[PDB]
């Protein structure tokens, strides 16, 4: 079902923890929710779920004012970042509750819990109390639980934090392959940065009880609205480098890099309340730099860190008058030294410009896959 | 589904029983009854009528129970503390008009009487004991008022003498028969065997006034005091007294009674202090207790724990007894032991400071299982990861006691705490079998002693003392004793 | 309202109720009035709050003393016996049960401390206190000692206080004088006095209370105690070869015990008085109707003069009436509540050494004396 | 599962326990010995010098061959007593603790103006001191007899309501404890649809199992022991509880220390099996794998 | 402190939860345990803690047993995997919890205290108590608790699991800071690849509860000794085909698809396998793979493509970098690298690659 939150407030005496928040989630529509640690993001599930007060603002969920509806009337379910297991029944008892709740069959039970378990790979554990269980185990219940009993909108707080790599990838495709077969309202909340641009319609960026941005995944890697959500999408960070505005066109902006031969550059990104001199803030994103043998603009410096991952290399780098290290992702293992000599290519096609109050100067490369 | 129906059912069937016994409380006369349960079950009925009174439905039940029997004697209580409800004055004015208009004076003669049938009527003797004469009257029948012309005679009458069984069965129209005697005296039965001159000692004017038929004295209610006073009052007073409003005159004796007031503070303090170190030595022995029987490396505890709570499974009057034995100073098995180990003797009655000491030791041990009962349960509330992080942080048992346990207990015990002090306060059970509050406090006009708690020594008061059980009294401190609890709960 | 036409008796759990209830059975039978005998727990304490509200038992047995009180709240009847009936019990018995100079209850029983002896140990017992202190130097030769009593109650040590002008309120005329106590005199204080140096000289022991003295009387280990006619089964079970006798003589006058006569009253809210005077005149007070309800439990020394006297042939019951008679009458006043403690409180004082014999009964008078007064 | 240390602690554990236990089951092992004592005596050794079997087997339904060769019936049924005391004090604390469980349910989970002042008006009103309350009981209790006489005077039922109103500390205790449970259970129970009846009783409940067995312990504890309310009220012999009936052993110049003894040795036994069995709802761990935190 | 396992097993009853486990590890060193969620991780660091019982086997704490030493007594602190905080104590009281009980120094206690709280991002939380913290926030009190105490063996249990990816980064990195500072013993649980690879000087594979393999990250990522470890190491998983000829230093195989291609591979029914980022574009290689392209995710770094082939019942993973337009149902080819291909036995167990990664 639809849930629409307008002008969504909510504080703890003092503390806000939630400022006028304003999302509009249509029918159907697998929405996840990110943002740092303590931003907001289970108060905003607990308010739809209706387990914490609303201090202003209306909540919708189906089009009907909800903030004074008892949670049990609302038609939401939720996989609490807790788990929240009932500690006196078995995974089994605690998949079926809501099922035996209303006058459900014993065998219309027993099919679509064995089910639901087997997906999970549960299945030799229907009898084990949420005790005897870890962590991950523990986890999977509670998905269970909510997916058997199949609510109107489902709330999923960060529910696969605590699984292997690989099961993560096959929970993902069932609760994908789930919200393509009952086409229903899904909010997702997550930290981890694949699950987010796999699963989402939408995605939506909170910043410390504020809407940062709403988006699609790709509409927001590529074109964030200013310099924190282009700091929180993609993991490793977005690399920022001050810059002074040399000259300006109405399609695009010159700019003087840092380092002692100041070099300048044109990047495709808008002019629109930019001024010459100013000091604004570049962005490059690791994956973006290029290798230094075919480059217009380079920067060399300091090998600080190597990090060996395997299927890449990210190469951190000291690079005279810039504070911050750069952080470089090259494919397959190359093999350098900490305290080496490392150059890497800057391409202005891909750089981001965010303004000294933080709002990005819209990129006007047009780059592919969104549209 | 048991019906939606159902409920607008039983709701109106129920609500119907409520009604039927309401007005037909009405009736008779229990007004009081009837206003009481009418407000008590229409809020029942409301409360499970709308579905906006859901929480009031789990509270409904309980409170109803404790107005019932905890609120509605505090009110009476209370209510008692404005009159002067006691030995002296305990029936009601109706009811003391009613006695004293029962009250007799013999008036004449008494005669020895028989019934003897004259085929299916009867006849009445009478036999002058004082002069050897004998009277015999007509043949009547029984039935309502009727007055008999005996007459002197010589002769036995026909019929054989009447049983006391036949006697007994025609009791009531034998006593509404008036027997009159040749020489123009009325006579009535007065018991089973005699008719005499018995005659009511008051009659009753009708304007209030009570005159006593043998000493033409005169008497009216007395409202101020509650008895029948002589008349413009009289020196001489009618018992028995009635029940009667004297404002605030049983809070006032307190407060202006010099001499009730001499140990008040010091008794006070020992009371204040009695409380506090036996809610504290039993919320501590029996917190303990409670944690080691639940220790599993504890192999003992199963036996354990049911051995330590069995004071507490005895009823505690004979315990009190066998420890006032136990305690004897010269005999009793405790200073027979001190004796041998240790060589001293205490002076457990005698000396103040070991009185207290021993009333302290006696109500630990009463108190401890109760104590420890509520930790066995409240210690199920911690979770054991508690410990494990505890012990990931380098901690001790008794490191774990202290900073996790003793915290999470206190918490749910404070209520159960303040509760068990004021329990105490008034523990005058306690005092009365074990030390009769001695030693004796020297000096002390209206009497009082060492181990006295505030309880003991003002109940002396009201019902020793003297002055038959003053309930009027005895309410008031009470109430008194009862605001500076609840003050002392700040 | 008490139901017309039936008498329900309510008497204590220790008296022969079941005896009682055949003499009720017997008239019935001449009557065809049932009657109900209840033994319910605080009886004395029961009845003053359902009679009130003009219910309760048609008659109450209970000891005199209680009677004096419910007799002021307004509860008994005046009970009216002739002149003829009032001769056949004690006389004495009579002035127990008066009230404002008025008759409230028929005398049943009569109770008092006697001095109880062991034969084995000593076949001739002392007629003399003072002959005690000597009795028990050569009973301490062989072990024993002579005497054991409850030193804690002041009714077990009154009778020695009383012997040489002790008593309560003085008993002028049939009235009771609120204002003289005698707890401060002369004999009160030779009593006290006799009674401390006796523990000064170790024959006695200050905190000797019921209980231990009882248990050596039983165990041999005393050749007397002082006790009431309800110690005797414990003593039948231990086989003590024993003796109940006159209580001895202080300075050549009788211990006064206190006297408790058990008491029979009507209800004055009952609609069957003239029932009760019967059952009680001529049913229960009787040869007949008092050997049923002692047959079943014995009443010790009774009222009726006529029984007593068959009673008597047991030297037990004998040697009760004897201390009876030559004891003191509990007064049935209010104001008794403040003479035991006050009093109580003096003996242990006195005995433990806290205060001397003088200031202790002093205080002891100070207290009642203001007691019955403000 | 925890890897233990030293078993010098268990050891000096166990020699204390042991030494406490001897100290504080002296008192009532002289109870046994009066108990078992010939004649009535309040006092004497541990082991009585003359022994008798006599007051056990009256209050056991034995008659007793006395002295003189007479047989005496028990005079009163000891045992019925017994059983009137369970069925009164088991009844009772079945009431007490349905009643405070669902008072705790509504002050620890639900709002309702007044709240605050109710819990402390229930709290400060049970503490009013009970010294006039007999009075006003004997007077309510006999006017209820004529309209609902199942629990009126001299009846158990009445007795059994009387109780019922001394449920204010139950109640803060059990509410104590439901804050001990962490929300997010009946949280997850109410979406799953659960009314707060059934996350009360399916969910909460459960989880509460060991203040449930404290407040039907301490109840049945206060049932059988109580003597002035269940005295006041019951008039017929046969109905006594076993704390009334145990009254007649005593008089004002002495006790029938054998027989009361005997009784309340026999008091305790009820309060024992109640307590064994009550063991089985006070374990540990019953929220564990709840609550990730 | 050194920490040492010996033949140690771990019964529950008769489920066996731990089977023969055996571990050096040495002072000073970081080793972290991956492996799938149930399969005993958090026993065998709970049996390192002394918060379960070793059934047999021995154990050592800087060389000596202590398969009877209690947990307070082993030198050893732990972040729980569900935090197991303190709910009557404040942040700044939880945190300073260890200290306080070992030695208390009042402004020594502040001090560590406000120090971890900086780097934990913790200083304006220290005055709640943990039922007003979020999920992130308990999650980083459990490891400041831990930190500030500064154990001999440190133990870490998915501490990082609830923290958003920047944060992550970050806390890694502190810890790093910290292993190298105190060169102190760290044994860290985790299900982040990333992790893994940045941490550890060892990673151990657990399995069902045995050890499947130990070894450097680089090592086990390049030369996995059986199918298992192989499909457990990097993400996504490797993909896996089965697969004549036999040279005396090499392997041929013949792949599965209805043309029946035949390769070498330099190696020792056998499983071939290769990873994501191994397969080349169509162009460059020898061997040629080609299907219908079934799923596509686009993850703005990457483009991750799906492919069902001919003749082979599992779907291939293919990584690319960039985005990448390509649709559902589109014909997709790819190159099959000999070099790069690992190879396994019916069994489970890898046939040893002798191609030298850099
Ligand atoms: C005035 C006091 C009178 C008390 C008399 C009691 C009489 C009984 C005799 C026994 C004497 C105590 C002997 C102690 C022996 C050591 C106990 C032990 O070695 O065993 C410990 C049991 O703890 C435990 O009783 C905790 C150990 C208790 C230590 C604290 C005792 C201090 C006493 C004062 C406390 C004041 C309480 C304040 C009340 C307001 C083991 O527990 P741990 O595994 O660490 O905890 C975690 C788990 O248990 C969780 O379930
Ligand atoms: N009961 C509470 N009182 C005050 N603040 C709280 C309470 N519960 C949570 N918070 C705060 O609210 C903020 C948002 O909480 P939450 O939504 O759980 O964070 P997240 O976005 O990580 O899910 C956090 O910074 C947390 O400290
Ligand atoms: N008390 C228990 N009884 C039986 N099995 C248990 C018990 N506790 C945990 N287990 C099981 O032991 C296995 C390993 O647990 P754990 O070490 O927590 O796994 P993980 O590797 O995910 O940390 C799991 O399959 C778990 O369900
Ligand atoms: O505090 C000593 C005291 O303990 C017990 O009293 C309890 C009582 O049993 C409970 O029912 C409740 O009312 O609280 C009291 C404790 O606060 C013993 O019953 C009592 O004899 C003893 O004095
Ligand atoms: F803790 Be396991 F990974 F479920
Ligand atoms: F700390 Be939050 F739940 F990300
Ligand atoms: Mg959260
Ligand atoms: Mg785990």
């Amino acid at each position: 079902a639809s849930v629409q939150l307008q002008n969504v407030t909510k504080a703890w005496g003092e503390v806000v923890v939630s400022k006028d928040i304003n999302l509009d989630i249509h029918e159907g529509e697998f929405v996840v929710f990110v943002g740092p640690s303590g931003c907001g993001k289970s108060t905003l599930l607990r308010m739809i779920a209706g387990l914490e007060t609303i201090t202003s603002g209306d909540l919708f969920i189906g089009e009907k004012r909800m903030n004074d509806t008892p949670p049990a009337e609302r038609g939401v379910g939720m996989v609490f970042q807790s788990y929240a297991l009932y500690p006196h029944l078995s995974v089994a008892e605690n998949m079926s509750f809501g099922l035996k709740l209303a006058g459900a069959k014993k065998e219309v039970i027993n099919q679509r819990v064995n089910q639901v378990a087997e997906v999970l790979q549960l299945a030799h554990l229907l009898d084990r109390k949420p005790k005897a269980l870890s962590g991950g185990q523990r986890q999977r219940v509670a998905i269970g639980r909510t997916l058997v009993a199949e609510p109107s909108v489902f709330l999923l707080d960060e529910p696969l934090s605590n699984l292997d790599a690989a099961l993560r990838v096959q929970m993902r495709i069932e609760i994908s392959r789930l919200h393509k077969r009952l086409g229903r309202t899904m909010i997702y909340v997550t930290h981890d940065q694949v699950e987010a641009m796999t699963l989402a319609d939408k995605i939506v960026v909170l910043d410390a009880g504020r809407v940062a941005q709403v988006g699609k995944p790709l509409e927001l890697y590529h074109y964030p609205a200013d310099r924190f959500v282009a700091g929180f999408i993609g993991s490793p960070k977005m690399n920022f480098l001050p810059v002074k505005v040399t000259a300006t066109a109405i399609d695009q902006v010159q700019v003087e890099l840092p380092m002692p031969n100041r070099q300048q550059v044109w990047l495709p990104v808008e002019s629109r309340d930019v001024q010459v001199g100013a000091n604004m803030s570049l962005g490059i994103r690791p994956e973006h730099l290029l290798p230094s043998d075919i480059a217009d603009v380079i920067l060399e410096g300091e090998v600080q860190v190597v990090e060996q991952l395997g299927n890449e290399t990210q190469i951190h780098i000291q690079i005279p008058s810039i504070r911050q290290n750069l952080v470089y992702r090259q494919n397959d293992v190359v093999l350098v030294e900490e305290g080496a000599t490392f150059a890497i290519g800057l391409p202005p096609e891909r750089c981001h410009l965010f303004r000294e109050d933080g709002t990005a100067c819209r990129r006007l490369h047009k780059e592919p896959g969104v549209a | 589904w048991q019906s939606d129906a159902l409920k607008w059912s039983v709701l109106g069937l129920l609500g119907l029983l409520v009604g039927y016994l309401v007005v037909l409380m009405y009736a008779q006369g229990e007004y009081l009854f009837a206003i009481t349960t009418l407000i008590l079950s229409s809020a029942g009925l409301y409360i499970f009528a709308n579905r906006k009174a859901y929480a009031w439905r789990y509270v409904y039940p309980g409170m109803a129970g404790m107005g019932l029997f905890v609120l509605f004697p505090l009110v009476c209580t209370i209510a008692i503390a404005f009159t002067n409800y006691s030995s002296t004055n305990q029936l009601t004015f109706e009811r003391a008009q009613e006695v004293l208009l029962d009250r007799s004076w013999q008036a004449g003669k008494t005669y020895n009487f028989g019934l003897y049938p004259a085929g299916d009527e009867w006849q009445l003797a009478l036999s002058d004991g004082e002069t050897g004469k004998n009277y015999l009257s007509d043949a009547f029948k029984f039935g309502g008022e009727q007055k008999l012309q005996l007459k002197e005679t010589t002769a036995q009458p026909e019929g054989e003498r009447a049983n006391l069984r036949v006697i007994t069965q025609n009791r009531q129209a034998l006593s509404d028969i008036t027997a009159i005697l040749p020489d123009g005296n009325k006579v009535m039965m007065s018991s089973l065997r005699q008719f005499s001159g018995t005659q009511p000692l008051y009659t009753l004017d009708g304007d209030g006034t009570l005159t006593n038929n043998q000493s033409g004295v005169k008497y009216r209610p007395n409202n101020q005091i509650g008895f029948y006073q002589s008349i413009n009052w009289g020196d001489e007073k009618l018992s028995p007294g009635y029940t009667v409003t004297t404002g605030w005159k049983n809070f006032t004796r307190v407060f202006t009674d010099e001499g009730i007031q001499k140990p008040f503070l010091a008794i006070f303090v020992w009371t204040v202090v009695f409380s506090l170190i036996t809610v504290f030595l039993t919320v501590a022995v029996g917190m303990v207790l409670a944690c080691l029987v639940q220790w599993e490396a504890l192999r003992g505890k199963a036996v354990y724990r049911v051995l330590l709570i069995l004071p507490y499974a005895v009823p505690s009057f004979i315990s009190i007894l066998i420890f006032k034995g136990l305690f004897n100073q010269s005999f009793g098995e405790i200073n027979m032991m001190l004796s041998a180990l240790f060589g001293v003797k205490p002076a457990w009655f005698s000396d103040p400071t070991t009185a207290r000491t021993m009333l302290i030791i006696v109500n630990t041990w009463l108190g401890y299982p109760y104590m420890m009962i509520l930790c066995m349960g409240l210690l199920k509330a911690i979770p054991d990861d508690l410990y494990e992080a505890s012990a990931m942080d380098g901690a001790g048992p008794f490191q774990n006691f202290f900073k996790i346990t003793l915290p999470l207990l206190i918490k749910p015990l404070t209520p159960l705490m303040i509760a068990s002090f004021a329990f105490n306060f008034n523990n005058f059970v306690l005092i009365q079998l074990l030390t009769n509050g001695g030693p004796d406090r020297l000096g002390t006009t209206t009497p009082a002693g060492y181990t006295d708690l505030l309880v003991n020594y003002t109940y002396r008061i009201a019902f020793e003392g003297g002055g038959g059980q003053d309930f009027g009294l005895a309410a008031a401190i009470a109430t008194l004793i009862f605001l500076l609890v609840g003050a002392l709960a700040i | 309202k008490i139901e017309e036409g039936k008498l329900v008796i309510w008497i204590n759990g220790d008296k022969g109720y079941n005896g009682l209830a055949e003499v009720g059975k017997k008239f019935e039978k001449d009557t065809g009035i049932k009657v109900t005998v209840e033994h319910p727990d605080k009886l004395e304490e029961k009845f003053p709050q359902v009679a009130a509200t003009g219910d309760g038992p048609d008659i109450i047995f209970w000891a005199h003393d209680r009677f004096g009180g419910y007799a002021q709240s307004g509860l008994l009847a005046e009970i009216t016996p002739d002149k003829a009936f009032q001769d056949k019990l004690y006389p004495f018995t009579w002035d127990a049960v008066r009230y404002n100079g008025k008759l409230i209850a028929y005398p049943i029983a009569v109770e008092a401390l006697s001095l109880i002896y062991n034969k084995d140990l000593l076949p001739n017992p002392p007629k003399t206190w003072e002959e005690i202190p000597a009795l028990d130097k050569e009973l301490k030769a062989k072990g024993k000692s002579a005497l054991m009593f409850n030193l804690q109650e002041p009714y077990f040590t009154w009778p020695l206080i009383a012997a040489d002008g002790g008593y309560a309120f003085k008993y002028e005329n049939g009235k009771y004088d609120i204002k003289d106590v005698g707890v401060d005199n002369a004999g009160a204080k030779a009593g006290l006095t006799f009674l401390v140096d006796l523990i000064k000289n170790k024959h006695m022991n200050a905190d000797t209370d019921y209980s231990i003295a009882e248990a050596a009387f039983n165990k041999g280990e005393t050749a007397m105690t002082i006790n009431g006619p309800w110690a005797w089964s414990n003593i039948d079970t231990s086989k003590v070869n024993y003796g109940v006798t006159v209580l001895p003589t202080f300075k050549g006058q009788p211990s006064k015990p206190f006297v408790g006569v058990l008491s029979a009253g009507i209800n004055a809210a009952s609609p069957n008085k003239e029932l009760a005077k019967e059952f009680l005149e001529n049913y229960l007070l009787t040869d007949e109707g008092l050997e049923a309800v002692n047959k079943d439990k014995p009443l010790g020394a009774v009222a009726l003069k006529s029984y007593e006297e068959e009673l008597a042939k047991d030297p037990r019951i004998a040697a009760t009436m004897e201390n009876a008679q030559k004891g003191e009458i509990m007064p049935n006043i209010p104001q008794m509540s403040a003479f035991w403690y006050a009093v109580r409180t003096a003996v242990i004082n006195a005995a433990s050494g806290r205060q001397t014999v003088d200031e202790a009964l002093k205080d002891a008078q100070t207290r009642i004396t203001k007691a019955s007064a403000s | 599962a925890m890897v233990q240390p030293q078993k010098a602690r268990l050891f000096i554990t166990h020699l204390l326990l042991l030494l406490f236990i001897a100290a504080i089951m002296f008192p009532l092992l002289m109870v046994v010995a009066i108990s078992l004592r010939q004649g009535n005596f309040a006092t004497g050794s541990l082991i009585p010098e003359q022994i008798s079997w006599d007051h056990w087997k009256l209050a056991l339904g034995f008659s007793v061959e006395q002295a003189d060769g007479r047989i005496t019936p028990p005079p009163f049924p000891v045992l019925l007593w017994l059983w009137n005391s369970v069925k009164v004090a088991g009844i009772s604390a079945i009431g007490i603790v349905a009643l405070s469980t669902t008072c705790a349910y509504a002050f620890a989970r639900m709002r309702f103006p007044g709240k605050a002042t109710l819990l402390k008006g229930m709290l400060i009103f049970q503490m009013f001191p009970a010294v006039l309350s007999l009075v006003a009981l004997y007077a309510l209790f006999d006017r209820l007899g004529e309209y609902i006489p199942f629990i009126g005077l001299n009846t158990h039922g009445g007795v059994i309501f009387a109780y019922l109103g001394g449920i204010a500390l139950h109640v803060w205790t059990i509410k104590g404890y439901f804050e001990t449970i962490d929300s997010s259970l009946e949280e997850a129970a109410a979406l799953d649809g659960a009314t707060p009846w059934q996350a009360f009783r399916l969910v909460l409940l459960p989880l509460s199992v060991p203040i449930l067995a404290v407040v039907f312990i301490l109840s049945f504890i206060a049932a059988i022991t109580e003597v002035p309310v269940a005295s006041l009220l019951l008039r017929d012999v046969n109905s006594y509880t076993l704390a009334v009936g145990m009254q007649q052993y005593l008089n004002p110049q002495n006790y029938l220390w054998g027989d009361f003894a005997a009784a309340a040795v026999m008091s305790a036994l009820p309060i024992t099996i109640v307590f064994l069995l009550a063991q089985r709802w006070l374990v540990n761990g019953l929220t564990a794998g709840g609550v990730k935190g």
